[PDB]
């Protein structure tokens, strides 16, 4: 698969007053891994991730694309972006290029930056949006992200059992797909702060 | 996919699950799959959800164009007729085939559209995956001039068919009423299928996964 | 073919002389008076109508935008709906890309460039209409004016059309922040009294206003009702 | 057709392009506004003509547009060239940030317009651009700067320098006042204020006054802050002050 | 002033550049056409300015389909390119619909195309006036007149030119309405000999040509014979 | 001011230095060099009523018309220089059919004017061409029973009763004084009226082969040109009053 | 998929089966296969569910704005010639075998096939559809020239028939028109009404 | 196939490449130079499909040097490798450049910078990389003994038992090696280590 | 004064002033005459030197086998209607296989030359031209600035041209019956009739073209002018 070439996993979940997503640190050629340090959670606000996977130049391409659009906005407004707004903008992008789309699945985890409301969703490769209350999750071991949220969230949790429900999902999701893992890094967005952290993870 | 739509003798109903899979395996658990077009037209979409929404999203925008234009409501054949343009214009290739169900002025209208530009009026439809067992059902019990409350649980009733006998449907039943005198957008009418109980406790502590690296960035 | 050269041309005190000429077409046209309330914006303008013949339903000068943007004129009517025409057109294509409401302030700064570019594009006159356009977001009303220059500018209370500097001065006397709406129209009412001269009706006026609950032009009923206490 | 072409790209008797110079004619009638540059800032310092009762103050900035993260301009001319050229200011800074994943040089952005505009002073028939601009920016090349451009095309850098209404006797006193290498932040807004109490001849000053903002680092990022309405009260309280202290 | 362009209303009104045009008509010699009971005859004075000019140089009757006719008056050289409009515009309607263009239809395709130039200016109007004359089974015969303005209407016998006015006045003393076309065509023999200023202008031809039931709706010459006895006529009626 | 002019602003369309457009306002004038009058009204079942000028026998009096079929629930009459009339009379054709074509169902009436007056408008603000010297619409819109609308060169445009042309002003002075004597100023005999305020200001009290009229009615939403022999039996029965 | 046009004295028979299907479920058992172009022009749609009715839109288009400006009621002969035009300059990307059928005052009852490819044709009686390879030979041997409008309905209704019983691609009920200069008459055969024709039995 | 290697130290950049051009089962060149100097603190590695390479290379280098042209000072190496990775990028178009890439860099405010790229234009900035089949006989030993404090004979002495690994185990013919180090003062060439 | 500055201008009288200006571009130029017999047709032009050792522009335009051109006026106008001519001819030998009917051509150059007489911006080709040709219906010379095209029996354009027309309208009886010898020098002394009284024809100015049924057309210079030129007076 194209998706699969690169490899990459990166998942959102909703807390109580919080938002936590985080993303695999493996950037892969088919068998060879390259390097264990690679982006794809970008900053596009204080209190506002974008999440890519998929192929990894295209996680580049569309967000250096999406950073452009994104500056000029906020130049152009005079206000930080709502998140409904970001998940219509990237919605857009990819569709412009609908019969020549872009291999990347974003997603998308952050505060209101007014009501502090948690807000997450993904996308397919071609921009349907898909805003949901639980967690969303995206890249080449989906299965294995599905199994372990469907059964580990539960609604209302303080940060830091968010932190420690999203970091054993990622860690038993990783462990059973060949080609993504080698170190994740963890967001933890609160109204008040951001925490970046990364684990000990398998390094096979 | 499974959307289905009656016309009764005040309007239409229309019905929706709320399952959306991607590959086999389920993505979304509640799906709206009943778009907003205009105050009293509604559009379920079937097939690539991405393409039926952006379709569905610049329909609904050209039809905010003409009915502050003409200062009316929108008939039902103008959204016919631009969605038969571009998707034939398209040539199919947006994977889209819609219900376009409305009530303007001359009444009650439902139309099934094809994704290469192929039109069809209809007194009922059923789309997407789960299509033919709630075409059972309406070929079973649907008569004409029927009531709001009997159109309601034979769509439902046609829904939850296609609910229980399609691997690609499931989990919950949306309807939409829609009349001269009123919208009713009942969103969810009845959940057939629910969560079971999880048995064990899996919270894990605080210390449970090892760090190794924590950067804590304050804000305002 | 269309000319390719602009007609609105600096003079020696480097003054625009069609914008200058065009504020002047301005001046003439039916007084129109804007107030930002504390609760919402209230619009409202004189229909400059003679002619019992004529059927008051076919036009409307103070023309929605969106659900919550409206707009009112005072100038030349078939510019007027080039401008509300192409006001929508923006509107949606902003509606299409971000799938929100257009900021008030981001239509006027597009509704601004499109009056901007026929004073430097080939062969086209300036516009003869300065626009009053009113929005409520972010929980707080706007009211803006456009020149046929293109500029903007941000108002609480102001008036164009004829006698419009007495109009300024009656609105900076019986303005009060504090104002409520159903108050915002009676100042408004009072205030194109002024220069109406022939007393007037539900039909020979026209009131919008904007609030929490969207844009929406006054029915002539309920035009009737305010004027029924003046 | 030809009677009614006006040929404003077209040379003088004596090799002048009228329309550029009534553009700068027009320039002479503008706010007043000038800008300090410091060492651990730049400063600007405008007259705001939105000086009528009524209006509403809904922007942070009436002549001060930002155009990117690390730069910042004034304008002063026609309101609506203004605007246009500066939309066309943050789709060329924006350009270059999408192309080379860093931020623009202060000095490529001020050449590109003086492109644009030079463009339409020889070609095309249009009007020109009657808008002077003045730039401020930081950037990791050259830190702290200032320019000034016209409608012409041309720039410089400055240290200090003045635009619009009163120009020449503010650059008198710019050019006695200046202490090159000295100025901090809280100098330069008391000489800024300074020369804006003596070039604001119209309605001797009242409250609100001004625009005024500057451009500092903090902690590794940019900030361009416009300054507060107690902040400028305060000051030119702190002016008269110093105007009282002035005789004995 | 105000008649330099033809994008200019004048202060009372008047577009004076096709108002000057309809001058230029009215130079150039006489053409007449009758519309008659089963077809159309056209009658066009043709001037030769000179001896050494061939037979047949300056036609001023020109074929525009294969049942339509035309006759024009004033500057030739615009009148051949609305003759190569009025082929191009009956070709398409023949390619797209199948079959004849009916002469109401194509009157105002090219009274359309005509009038486009009175609106800009960036071209000058035409100098030329023209009328279509036709037949056919299913439509009667039918004689439509155009002017530089681009104002089309359908008429029982007109002339246009220079001697306008005498040769309508010496029209409307015939019953068109009822007579052969080969009585039609000595009518118009006649009234072309009449007009004629033998003083002004010396050297000139008359061109003649018929559409009707008698050449079952194709558009035809006169015959060499018939012409030359309704030159004979129509001399020995000038006397 | 009072008359000031500058330049260019008496041969292109620029304002004036007190905001007129001078070839605008002398676009209406070409109405007036047309020497004919219209007159239009409608009852609560529209009906448009024009001169005919043969002044010429030669004229085929089946090809002369100033009452022409826009589609097939409504018609217009136009007034002013004559090929501009079938220009916007085609124009207007053309946009009626376009917006069958594109949204499914017949035009409205007013958005049928509306569209003519933002083509009109072009034409006074582009410096290249020349406004179009020259229309009535009527027809049946479903809920408002009978419509009435008049489109100018300025691009403005909704009447009960109106007039075109030359006698303008005093044949809409005749319809203002006679819609106050009318009950809710509405009108009744709406084929007649129009035939005695087209005699009065013109003192003509014409032949039928000097008037043409078109009606559309709630019972035929069809525009339908009227023949010779029912004219005449209309100006018959007024002229037994 | 079945559709059926006979000319007669004074206007045409048309027919049509109503039967739309999608692989082999039916995917509309009432479709209406009669469009009308003009007042006294239907067309028929057969091959490409698509193209049949993207190109009459195109072609009602036209014909309405013909027929305003030339002051007529539209032939049926320029009905046939603006789809051979169109489906030949498309004939690639079209799949689509129209039969015309009509009236117009000047040539009298007429149906014109127009095969895929764009041409035309005159024809005193059409079939087209999948169904009408079960029917030529019957139509070949039934028609007779100049049957009056009630033995040509009955004509057209046993000529459906058979086809709607031997095809799985056609069914459901006849849909008739009749048009003349009267006007256009419509008539739906459905369940007994449809002509009967006994298996053969034993 | 082509080889490129590249180790990146605490204040210096190492990069080796292969010094051979093939043509289906010969060599036609020896002494090929896949070094392509962009500027005075950057060299531009580029291997690949033939044609590509050469031209994609050379229009990034009159770009970077037009850059200094206009500006009178240099492309940052993060300006430039992201430059050659939008014009590298910019693959969903016709024209397709199958080139594989390193890029190393020292920077006056970052200092070294080593930047790898495959012919998706994907972007990896990393200790040290590898192109060709070379790279994976050759990236384990570099995970077996490089840490990020290497002193540049140690780096010398590593590149060449990477290489003594290219002579033992590669079926390739590849045996002679050039090798430069770009520091704070400019671009430094090295003696060819030769088999 | 105001309508004499565009093409698009109708002066009150109902003319065009600028059409009329281009027509002193062929009233001022060299002279020439065309004829024909009913075998042969036969241009005869005075050759421009701008004194002398510029040895005299060429009049006659070899334009294909059977088609030859005069011209008198702006010479670069004929060159690019030379041009024209030989693509037109060229175009129809390609589709048809045969070369395109003289009459036919005119007509396209009347409608070429038409266009720039109507749209602004644009002048009128100053230039008149004497066709001669020979096709299926035999010899011809045709007379074309104002766009308007003439068939012509004998023709003389140029400066001082109106002796020249009446040397040929008294001479035009006899030429459908002389043979290619006599039909030539008849047009040399209708050219020479404009003539300088001083100046006679010489190898030097004066080129003859010369087409025929079993004959291409040839234009005839400076050695090839010789047997014409002897046996004239």
């Amino acid at each position: 698969s194209i998706m699969s070439y690169n490899g990459g996993a990166v998942m959102a979940m909703k807390g109580k007053n919080c938002v936590a997503i985080a993303a695999d640190r493996r950037f892969g050629i088919q068998a060879q891994m390259v390097t264990t340090d690679f982006q794809k959670i970008f900053p596009m606000g204080d209190r506002l991730y974008i999440g890519l996977a998929g192929l990894a130049t295209d996680v580049q391409t569309v967000a250096q694309r999406l950073k452009f659009r994104l500056n000029l906005y906020e130049l152009k407004e005079g206000r930080q972006i709502k998140p409904y707004t970001l998940m219509s903008m990237v919605a857009n992008l990819l569709y412009e290029k609908r019969f020549g789309p872009y291999y990347t699945e974003p997603v998308i985890a952050g505060l209101d930056p007014k009501t502090f409301k948690p807000f997450i969703c993904s996308l397919d490769l071609i921009g349907c949006p898909m805003v949901t209350d639980d967690f969303v999750v995206s890249g080449t071991c989906a299965e294995q992200m599905y199994g372990m949220c469907e059964s580990l969230w539960e609604p209302n949790m303080d940060p830091d059992h968010l932190f420690e429900t999203i970091s054993q999902a990622m860690l038993n999701a990783v462990d059973r797909d060949a080609v993504s893992g080698m170190g994740v890094i963890v967001h933890i967005i609160e109204k008040d702060k951001i925490t970046t952290r990364t684990l000990k993870a398998r390094m096979d | 996919t499974t959307i289905a739509g009656v016309v009764y003798k005040d309007g239409i109903v229309l019905g929706a699950d709320t399952r959306a899979t991607e590959g086999m395996v389920v993505a979304d658990k509640n799906c709206s799959k009943i778009h907003f077009i205009s105050p009293n037209i509604y559009c379920c979409g079937a097939g690539t959800a991405a393409d039926t929404d952006m379709t569905t999203q610049l329909i609904s925008s050209n039809l905010e164009l003409h009915s502050l234009s003409t200062g009316r409501l929108p008939r039902v054949v103008t959204a016919n007729r631009m969605l038969k343009q571009m998707l034939f214009r398209y040539q199919g290739y947006i994977g889209a085939a819609l219900v376009l169900g409305g009530v303007d002025v001359t009444g009650p209208h439902l139309y099934s559209i094809y994704p290469h530009g192929s039109t069809d009026k209809l007194p009922y439809v059923t789309m997407g995956s789960g299509s033919l067992a709630a075409m059972a059902v309406f070929e079973d019990k649907f008569r004409p001039d029927m009531e709001e409350e009997e159109a309601k649980n034979l769509v439902s009733e046609a829904i939850a068919a296609g609910i229980f006998n399609d691997l690609g449907s499931g989990s919950n039943i949306d309807l939409c009423v829609i009349s001269k005198n009123k919208l009713d957008f009942l969103r969810p009418y009845t959940v057939p299928n629910k969560k079971g109980t999880r048995l064990g406790r899996y919270r894990c502590e605080k210390g449970t996964t090892a760090v190794l690296t924590e950067k804590i960035t304050p804000l305002e | 073919r269309g000319y390719s050269f602009s007609l609105t041309t600096f003079s020696p005190s480097g003054k625009l002389v069609q914008i200058e000429y065009a504020l002047a077409a301005v001046a003439g046209g039916a007084p129109s008076v804007g107030i930002k309330a504390a609760n919402g914006v209230v619009l409202a303008t004189e229909k400059k109508q003679k002619s019992i013949l004529y059927d008051e339903r076919s036009v409307h000068k103070v023309e929605p935008i969106t659900k919550h943007i409206g707009l009112v004129y005072s100038g030349m009517g078939p510019d007027y709906r080039v401008l509300v025409h192409r006001a929508r057109k923006l509107a949606q294509q902003y509606y299409l890309v971000y799938q929100e409401p257009i900021p008030t302030a981001q239509l006027v700064q597009r509704v601004a460039s499109v009056m901007q570019e026929y004073t430097q594009s080939g062969g086209v006159r300036p516009f003869g209409v300065s626009l009053l356009i009113c929005g409520w977001n972010e929980g707080r009303p706007y009211l803006f004016q456009s020149d046929p220059s293109g500029a903007y500018f941000a108002w609480k209370a102001t008036a164009m059309g004829k006698n419009y500097v007495n109009g300024k001065t009656f609105l900076e006397k019986r303005y009060n922040e504090d104002l409520e709406l159903e108050d915002a129209i009676h100042t408004a009412i009072l205030t194109l009294k002024e220069s109406f001269e022939g007393q007037m009706t539900e039909d020979n006026i026209e009131v919008g206003i904007c609030n929490e609950a969207g844009f929406r032009r006054l029915t002539p009923t309920e035009v009737k009702d305010y004027l029924a206490a003046i | 057709s030809r009677r009614y072409d006006s040929r404003t790209t077209i040379f003088s008797p004596e090799g002048r392009l009228y329309q550029v110079e009534y553009a700068m004619e027009a320039i002479g009638h503008a706010g007043t506004c000038l800008g300090i540059l410091a060492n651990d800032g730049v400063l600007l310092a405008a007259e705001r003509r939105n000086i009528h009762k009524l209006l509403d103050e809904v922007f942070f900035s009436e002549k001060i547009y930002k155009l990117n993260e690390d730069m910042a301009c004034s304008v002063a001319g026609i309101t609506s060239d203004a605007n246009v050229l500066t939309n066309e200011l943050r789709l060329i800074a924006q350009r270059y940030l999408l192309q080379y994943q860093e931020p623009i040089p202060c000095e490529q952005l001020v050449t590109a317009l003086c492109d644009i505009k030079q463009a339409y002073t020889q070609f095309g028939g249009k009007r020109p651009f009657g808008v002077s601009l003045l730039y401020i920016g930081w950037d990791k090349h050259y830190g702290f700067q200032l320019y000034q451009s016209d409608p012409s095309g041309n720039y410089g850098g400055w240290k200090a320098t003045c635009i619009g209404n009163n120009s020449a006797a503010a650059v008198s006193m710019l050019k006695q006042d200046y202490k090159e290498g000295e100025m901090t932040l809280k100098s330069a807004l008391a000489l800024a204020i300074k020369v804006l109490n003596k070039t604001m001849d119209v309605s001797k000053l009242s409250a609100e006054k001004v625009e005024i903002a500057t451009l500092t680092r903090e902690n590794g990022k940019t900030v361009i802050r416009v300054l507060k309405q107690k902040e400028v009260e305060q000051l030119i309280k702190k002016h008269e002050e110093e105007e009282a202290k002035a005789e004995r | 002033g105000y008649d330099l362009s033809a994008s200019t209303f004048s202060p009372d009104g008047r577009v004076f550049q096709v108002e000057y045009a309809m001058k230029a008509v009215e130079n150039s010699s006489t053409a007449i056409g009758i519309r008659c009971k089963d077809g159309v005859v056209f009658g066009v004075e043709k001037l030769v300015l000179s001896k050494l000019y061939e037979e047949g140089s300056n036609k001023r009757l020109f074929n525009v389909d294969r049942h339509v006719g035309m006759a024009v008056a004033g500057l030739l050289a615009d009148a051949r390119s609305l003759a190569d409009i009025a082929r191009e515009e009956a070709s398409n309607f023949r390619s797209n619909f199948g079959y004849n263009i009916p002469l109401k239809h194509l009157a105002d395709r090219v009274a359309m195309y005509v009038h486009a130039y009175t609106l800009y200016s960036a071209v000058r109007p035409f100098g030329c006036s023209f009328m279509l004359g036709s037949y056919s089974v299913n439509d009667g015969a039918q004689l439509y007149m155009i002017d530089p303005s681009g104002v089309s209407y359908g008429y029982w016998g007109c002339a246009i030119g220079k001697a306008r006015q005498a040769a309508k006045t010496e029209i409307e003393k015939l019953q068109m309405k009822e007579m052969t076309c080969r009585d039609i065509v000595k009518e118009v023999a006649k009234i072309i000999y009449i007009v004629h200023d033998e003083v002004k202008d010396k050297a000139f031809e008359l061109e003649l040509s018929w559409v009707g039931e008698l050449t079952n709706g194709r558009h035809e010459i006169v015959p060499k014979d018939i012409r030359e006895e309704a030159e004979k006529y129509a001399k020995e009626s000038l006397k | 001011s009072r008359g000031s002019s500058a330049g260019f602003d008496r041969h292109i369309t620029i304002f004036s230095p007190e905001g007129r457009l001078y070839q605008v306002e002398y676009a209406f004038k070409a109405i007036n060099q047309g020497g004919l009058t219209s007159v239009a009204v409608r009852g609560k079942d529209a009906v448009i009523v024009t001169q005919k000028k043969v002044p010429d026998k030669l004229l085929d009096s089946s090809t002369v018309t100033h009452l022409f079929k826009i589609t097939e629930n409504i018609g217009c009459v136009m007034t002013g220089m004559t090929a501009d009339s079938r220009s916007q009379v085609q124009r207007a054709r053309y946009e009626a059919a376009n917006w069958k074509y594109k949204y499914g169902y017949e035009i409205p009436v007013d958005m049928l004017c509306k569209r003519i007056a933002d083509i009109s408008q072009v034409y006074t603000q582009n410096a290249e061409m020349r406004p179009l010297g020259c229309m009535i619409l009527i027809g049946i819109d479903e809920e408002q029973g009978p419509q009435v609308y008049k489109c100018d060169p300025a691009g403005y445009y909704g009447f009960k009763a109106t007039a075109a042309g030359v006698k303008q002003t005093e044949s809409t002075s005749f319809l203002e004084k006679k819609v106050k004597k009318k009950f809710d100023w509405t009108f009744e005999q709406t084929v007649e009226t129009a035939i005695t305020c087209l005699s009065t200001v013109l003192s003509i009290d014409f032949k039928p082969s000097e008037i043409e009229v078109g009606v559309v009615t709630v019972e035929n939403p069809k525009f339908r040109i009227l023949t010779e022999a029912e004219i005449d039996a209309h100006l018959v029965a007024l002229a037994e009053r | 998929t079945t559709i059926m046009a006979v000319q007669f004295d004074g206007g045409v028979v048309l027919g049509a089966d109503s039967r739309t299907t999608t692989g082999s479920y039916i995917a509309n058992r009432v479709t209406d296969k009669l469009t009308p172009i003009h007042d006294r022009i239907f067309c028929c749609r057969s091959g490409s569910a698509a193209d049949t009715q993207a190109v009459a839109d195109a072609v009602t288009y036209q014909l309405g704005f013909h027929s305003i400006e030339l002051n007529e009621p539209p032939l049926v002969h320029t009905a046939a010639s603006l789809f051979k035009e169109m489906c030949y300059r498309y004939r690639e990307d079209l799949m689509a075998g129209i039969i015309i059928a009509g009236w117009d005052p000047q040539e009298g009852g007429q149906v014109y096939s127009v095969p895929m490819g764009g041409m035309m044709v005159r024809q005193s009686f059409a079939i087209g559809g999948s169904g009408s390879s079960y029917i030529y030979g019957y139509v070949d041997a039934t028609y007779r020239e100049g049957m009056t409008k009630e033995e040509c309905l009955q004509f057209t209704a046993n000529a459906l028939a058979l086809a709607m019983e031997r095809d799985g691609s056609s069914g459901g009920v006849i849909r008739l028109a009749a048009i003349a200069e009267s006007g256009v008459e419509r008539q739906v055969l459905l369940g007994d009404q449809i002509p009967k024709f006994a298996v053969a039995t034993l | 196939m082509e080889y490129l290697i590249g180790i990146q130290g605490p204040d210096y950049v190492l990069v080796a490449s292969d010094r051979v051009a093939a043509s289906n089962i010969v060599q036609m060149k020896d002494d090929h130079d896949k070094m392509f100097k962009m500027s005075e603190k950057i060299l531009l590695l580029c291997v690949g499909e033939a044609g590509d390479t050469v031209q994609f290379a050379e229009y990034i280098q009159k770009n970077v040097q037009l850059y200094k042209m206009r500006n009178g000072y240099e492309l940052s190496p993060t300006a430039a490798a992201n430059f050659t990775r939008r014009n590298l990028a910019d693959l969903r178009s016709r024209t397709p450049y199958h080139v594989n890439l390193l890029l190393a860099g020292y920077d006056e405010h970052e200092g070294p910078a080593l930047y790898y790229m495959d012919y998706l234009a994907a972007l990896a900035k990393a200790p040290f990389a590898a192109h060709g089949y070379g790279a994976f006989l050759t990236l384990s030993i570099l995970d077996r003994y490089y840490t990020p404090t290497i002193s540049r004979e140690r780096a010398v002495e590593l590149l060449r038992k990477c290489l003594e690994e290219l002579q033992k185990r590669f079926i390739l013919n590849l045996p002679t090696f050039s090798v430069r180090i770009i520091d704070k003062n400019g671009i430094h060439d090295l003696d060819n280590i030769s088999f | 004064n105001q309508y004499d500055n565009d093409v698009t201008v109708w002066s009150p009288q109902g003319r065009i002033h600028q059409i009329e200006y281009a027509m002193e571009a062929v009233k001022q130029g060299s002279a020439t005459v065309g004829l024909k017999s009913k075998t042969h047709a036969v241009l005869v032009a005075l050759k421009r030197a701008q004194s002398e050792l510029a040895a005299h522009q060429k009049k006659i335009l070899h334009v294909d086998n059977h088609i030859g051109i005069s011209i008198a006026g702006l010479t670069a106008d004929a060159r690019l209607l030379c041009n024209f001519m030989r693509q037109e001819c060229l175009d129809s030998r390609f589709v048809f296989d045969r070369p395109l009917p003289v009459s036919r051509l005119v007509s396209l150059i009347g409608s070429k030359t038409q266009i720039p007489t109507q749209r602004y911006g644009r002048r009128p080709y100053g230039v008149g031209l004497l066709i001669a040709g020979y096709d299926d219906m035999g010899p011809h010379i045709f007379q074309t600035p104002s766009a308007n095209y003439f068939d012509c029996r004998a023709m003389s354009i140029g400066a001082r041209s109106q002796s020249a027309r009446t040397y040929l309208e008294r001479h035009m009886s006899e030429f459908m019956e002389c043979n290619l010898n006599e039909l030539v020098k008849h047009g040399l002394r209708a050219l020479r009739e404009t003539l300088p009284a001083e100046q006679d024809l010489t190898t030097k100015n004066v080129s003859i073209g010369i087409v025929g049924k079993d004959l291409e057309f040839t234009i005839y210079d400076d050695d090839d002018v010789s047997p014409f030129l002897e046996g004239l007076e």
